[PDB]
């Protein structure tokens, strides 16, 4: 079947820079490829048809070249452009999509606002002791350990990370530490980040 | 002209489910509705099309004759879902295509989850707290697609409702968060946790 | 009379184009699966040009085709006499 | 008269289609070697469309072809006038 | 009368050929982008031959094409009767 | 009268076929460089079929072609009426 | 509508043989009969086609102008087999194809064997014998395609008529087998060994 | 010429599982490939045309995909489906077949019913002494040795194996031991299987 | 029938410039003018075409919608040059093409240079001096495309006006040269150094 | 897009010899390739169309072959033929050029006329001391060092070389030595070439 | 251009055996390839057209297969068939030939009839002394040395070999030994073959 | 219907030569004569074609516009041969082709040799001699294509006229041979050595 091969999977391009996204069709498909932005959690949104711009799509957005090489190009990468970008054949039945290309926005090294949270009394009664530790609006992605009474905690550490802000292009994290209430009752002095 | 998508949540392997795409817009005679899927952390996958007009419905090898696509009275098309595998665990967007060969509009899309494991209800446990201060809530031991708004949707700023982590136990424990200036504690802070798949409405208060 | 010929034809073209994309989607590698391109197809047939960029691979497709030829040729044969007379009667 | 034209034609199509697959099997890489596909061939000729997906590579094949054109064109030229009159005499 | 047909046609051919290369340049991989080759195109259409070596990929291109068929067929249908009579009336 | 049409045509076919292979040899990659295959070419043109397996790449070649169309179409348009009447006058 | 295939057994290298495919069914004007071959432990190989109607017969390079295919009176087509090599050792199915390009029906197919070695006749030696008990017969030192039924075809169950082993001596020694409940010895057990190529009928009895 | 390349030659897929069989045409052939089941000893039987099902062919049986990749698929492999499966072009003259794909059915480890057989008196007179040893309705395929008076027999051991049952998907074997009657007369005490 | 090309010298990154191709010859209705570029020590690069007739102008991906090509009154076509990168540093030939697909005639071509660095004016320092004797002049610390003739263009023989070397300082220091028989020093020898981009005319004398 | 690949980039072929220049199109382009001579500093000049000669183009110049291999050929390389030679598609939009092939002319080993030049008084006042050293009408391309008072000068040595003469096919050079006037005032005795 | 690639260059196939000769066209050429036998010294002779037999060409001679693989085949190689065999395209202008395939005939090991020849008096006067040594109707191709007065002659030894007989498929040789008459006068006693 | 080919022997590098193909047979209006070449120990090479009818002559890149092919009065076509290289050293067969695209008939073909070296004449020295006895003749120090028959062509049997060896000196020394029964010496044995390129006729006698 028709095999759209996008390039590259990931981009870490600094804002206002020239971003470009390639999509090789397995055979000549005409001009019958259409581009699509899909923001984290949201629906695909169509940026280009017949690599022809859509009403409301910004001017940064253009898509050209032929043979088998289609090229969506961001004239000046923007904070609102952290998304995954998709590629769609029309030429042969059926329709196929490209793998997809994630763009990540590069910015000035920040630091985290940090906010350690002891477990809900209501939850402590439950029998388990869930300690949270917030890390706010940082760049880059990357180290938060735990120590109760200053011995090193590898148990029930559960980091989650967020979808980069669509203005800041910043990163928040929530490391959880889950405990037996009766192991949390044995010692309580508390997430030294790095 | 937008697309409204009902049905779909959790099913047993081999079980059934029917998804729904209601028109709600100036909708021509000769439009195909399509069905695209996205696994967790995975691409789009075209699955099926139909012209409600002559009611002829084409399907992917992937989906072969496992699924059926149904058509005009309610201006709706449907995704009958037999013989479900673990793989079909995914979000399912419908989309209009005017015969031109690209997807102009796109349903919000739903989550169909496929596991032999049973539904659960979330614990929901407040995280309460200078400058700007942070307050949150755990939303613990769920299964399967959890909602969280603050003050019935009113507050939305500095708000970091995280992704669903798969609990070592086998249960979607989340952690919602909010940043606020310290002066406000004075202010109502109540994190509203909704579920289709366990009929929940939990709203938890945050004094320090 | 002649606007009848034109119209009938334009109907035949839009009819075929509709039916062919309908008749052709589902078949892996079908080319003739968008009305826009199904239209260029539908013209290039009625004129008996036959470039070959496009065509149906399915049976039902070619059945559509046949009709499109059979009604589209005749109905194009009408507008072709029509403008043959309008050059004749004048000069 | 017109059912005569149609029939004769339908005969010509079925005649060619038969003869072409007959005329064409044996030749390595011959495309035109099943009546079903020999039929689409046989239409697309008589109409003077000429898409090109199919055709004969053998001599005897093209001899068949020539006949198919020569009798198939004329006999299709009959049904093409036939429905040209039935639109004319009415409107 | 017949020199009118020839001319009109020759105009149609030169018109299309001009417009098609105009209509077709800009499109990556367009074949039909030099009047010289746009001319062979423009003939092979009006005759309803349809070899397929050449054709338009652009919309505006095929719009040109349609006109070229529509005026070029008729106007070639004129010179084709013209020399059909000049063989008839004589022998 | 009709044997005149047939003949003239057969002349046109043999004329083109001769001239085209003449017109086409010399050009690297020319396909249309043996009378035998230049003949199938020459038919498939006069009928306005246009399969596309064969055609001229050279200028002089396509000039030949044009003549072959222009005289071959008309002269084939003669034998096509000829057998259209012989079906009509009888039934 | 089934296909009935006569002729063929053993030939000398370079020798001849004629195979036979009789119609026996609603058989259209315009059907090709085909000839497909299967070597021992090998694929299918298309060899030839013919329309009995105009009697035009097309052949593989493999078979070139070594073989001829003949055609309507007896509604039969034939496979004339000159210049035979060791390779042509194989089974030869005919098959109808209605011009559509696939084989709807298929003759039972025969075995043509090609060796300078001479025919033989089988020894046939009983194997006689709680629970279920097993009884069999050797069918020894044959050449070339041997039949074995029990009680003129009546008993067929738990019955393991093995493949032909090539005897170190150069001769198809087989071993037929049967499983039966012990209570039966009372019951007739006689293993009927047929050959076209040595005109045999041997039937051997099995007391313990 | 046109070169149908089936994949894989052999399958050992457990019953009720998803079995799939690939066939790459050397060039695009249209949809002009037809599938065929051929049971051991029996004639090819047609399963699919234009990868379109045949009357009487079960519903497990489906065949799709294009480009050059045709794919016959067994929705739930059955015991009656131990066969070899063939692939047939139509598009170009002449017709060609694919290599062929054998399916074998996987099942629960069985054991053999074993039934050692001394040589026919009628055969002993003959001059040779053919000892048989039956092994019944086992799984898998795979060790039967001989020892007369407990010294190890590598002479004139001739194993045959059967076509798997079209219900059991089981395997029977017949090891023969051929002897000079006068070597069989020297010692007679007797096939210890493994 | 020759092509006359005005404009173009130095611009700031992101700045503008407009180039000019005046007809000056029997010029048909239906001619495309084209724009080809040559970087320093680099190939030709097709960039744009236009038919002045219907005034439709096609452009390279390279140049996308950064540049515009303008068309008949003055029988001229123009190369509007927005959003300039360092890369566009190059010479820019126009060229006629009669729809046939090759470039029959070719404008002299200009140099467009693209740097944040500022213009300068050359020092120009005489090199004065048997047989044939050599005399020259340095043409020092320039920026950006420098002219040098001897005796207002009259003397041209044995004359080696070198390439522009990029001074370590960042400035096009050249060295013009001339070979002459010794008998001539008697003869006027004055090396005329022109610049568009710094409005220069320097003429230096060469006694020993 | 269409990718004309000339061969070879550089030629050092002796005069009157058979020179040939290859240009492989990525796909068949018809006969729609045109050749172009471009002399140093000057505009492309068209030598061949549809590999068909142009009025005024010499007879040495011919261009043939098809498939994807176009071949411009110099029957007897001439001194006036030191140029770079370009290749141009027409068949598909848009037009593309080949990389380009430089020809250099080979001739009999010459030597340089050498002409060392002290710095302009007017320039000495300036503060810097630019010493030039001319090397005239040599072959081949290739060593000029400096030593003030016979210690070896690696400082502010700036060689330039010319475009080979369009009759001699000869090479001139200008090594500059730039100095602080006050380092040029410290010692003045002077370019021993090799 | 169109590139007919015959296979193999040389054959040493025994008489009456199945000989086959392959010719791969670079692209599909239709059936527009023609075969040609060319006997040593003689003109090409046409064996096959459109791989269709010619009047007088023997029945051993047949030529089939398509795609790009044309195959001339000798059903029973004959002694009169030692030749080189050529392959000829027609499909595209211009016509091209294949490399060519030499057939050599294998037969039973023979020996040479040997006939040493002293130099013509008329030639001895000339000043040089040309000694010949005939070797007749041998198989295979392959060792003839010289020794005058039994010391080993590497000087002016000039072997020639013939075109295999068109009935015997045998090989004759003529080793010449050229000498200064005055070196031939110094010693005359005489080609011991191996 | 056979083809008769005159001219051609030795030429100087850069020199000329004209080859000749006279019809001599039922020869149609519309036949191309072709020119094929064979280097020493090398393949065939198509070079040129011509229809004598419209007299249009097509040539190989190899031969480009170095050679000309000329056409009807004498029913002959000709191969004008300018600008000759060492490479063109070869045999040159003409051949008819009826527009069908293969060579039905073939001229005997000539040898064109291309060297700056000069012609020579052969020495020719008898080799005279039980059973069958052998007798021969050297044909020494020639240049360039030498003939040898025995008894003006009468004797042809057991006769091994060898290939031309390139003499270390630079000269085609051959050796003709003949086998004869001993009884014959009685019999005339005279080896007739012909040359176009040195006007020779040498005939040498063989007594022992
Ligand atoms: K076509
Ligand atoms: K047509």
């Amino acid at each position: 079947d028709i095999q759209m091969t996008q390039s590259p999977s990931s981009l870490s391009a600094s804002v206002g820079d020239r971003v470009t996204i390639t999509c090789r069709a397995s055979q000549s498909i005409g001009t019958d490829i259409h581009w699509y932005q899909q923001k984290p959690g949201k629906a695909p949104k169509l940026l280009i048809k017949y690599a022809e711009s859509i009403s409301g799509v910004p001017s940064r957005f253009s898509g050209s070249r032929s043979g088998t090489d289609f090229t969506l190009t961001i004239s000046s990468l923007q904070p609102e452009d952290f998304a995954t970008y998709y590629c769609q054949q029309s030429n042969r039945w059926p329709f196929t999509f490209g793998q997809g290309t994630k763009v990540e926005i590069k910015r000035t090294v920040a630091a985290p606002s940090v906010f350690i949270f002891p477990p809900s009394d209501s939850q402590l009664k439950s029998g388990t002791a869930s300690v949270v530790c917030l890390l706010n609006n940082f760049y880059p992605r990357e180290k938060v350990q735990w120590k109760v009474d200053n011995a090193l905690q590898s148990g029930n550490s559960q980091e989650s990370v967020t979808e980069q802000d669509s203005k800041d292009s910043t990163y928040s994290l929530s490391s959880t530490l889950t405990l037996s209430k009766a192991d949390y009752e044995k010692h309580k002095v508390y997430c030294e980040v790095t | 002209v937008q697309l409204v998508e009902s049905g779909g949540g959790l099913v047993q392997p081999g079980g059934s489910l029917r998804l729904s795409c209601a028109a709600s817009g100036y909708t021509f005679t000769s439009d195909w509705i399509h069905w695209v899927r996205q696994a967790p952390g995975k691409g789009l996958e075209w699955i099926g099309e139909i012209i409600p007009s002559y009611g002829r419905a084409n399907y992917a090898d992937s989906v072969k004759g496992r699924f059926t696509i149904s058509a005009t009275s309610k201006n709706t098309a449907y995704l009958q879902m037999n013989s479900l595998r673990a793989e079909d665990t995914a979000v399912y967007y419908c989309a209009r295509e005017r015969g031109d060969g690209y997807f102009d509009y796109w349903g919000q899309g739903t989550l169909v989850t496929v596991s032999s494991a049973s539904t659960k209800g979330p614990s929901v446990f407040p995280l309460a707290p200078g400058g700007t201060a942070a307050l949150g809530c755990l939303v613990k031991d769920y299964f399967p697609p959890v909602t969280v708004s603050w003050n019935s949707g009113a507050l939305t700023s500095g708000v970091h409702t995280f992704p669903a982590v798969l609990q070592s136990s086998g249960l979607y424990s989340l952690s919602s968060v909010v940043t606020v200036p310290s002066s406000s504690l004075t202010q109502t802070y109540i994190c509203n946790v909704n579920h289709k798949p366990s009929n929940t409405k939990v709203d938890k208060k945050v004094e320090p | 009379c002649a606007g009848a010929a034109t119209v009938l034809l334009v109907i035949v073209l839009l009819a075929g184009s509709y039916l062919a994309v309908l008749a052709e989607r589902g078949a892996p590698g079908a080319q003739l699966i968008t009305y826009p391109r199904a239209l260029w197809w539908s013209v290039v047939t009625a004129t008996t040009v036959g470039y070959g960029d496009l065509y149906p691979v399915t049976l039902w497709g070619r059945c559509v085709a046949v009709v499109v030829m059979v009604a589209g040729i005749t109905s194009f044969g009408l507008v072709t006499a029509a403008l043959a007379t309008w050059f004749v009667g004048q000069c």
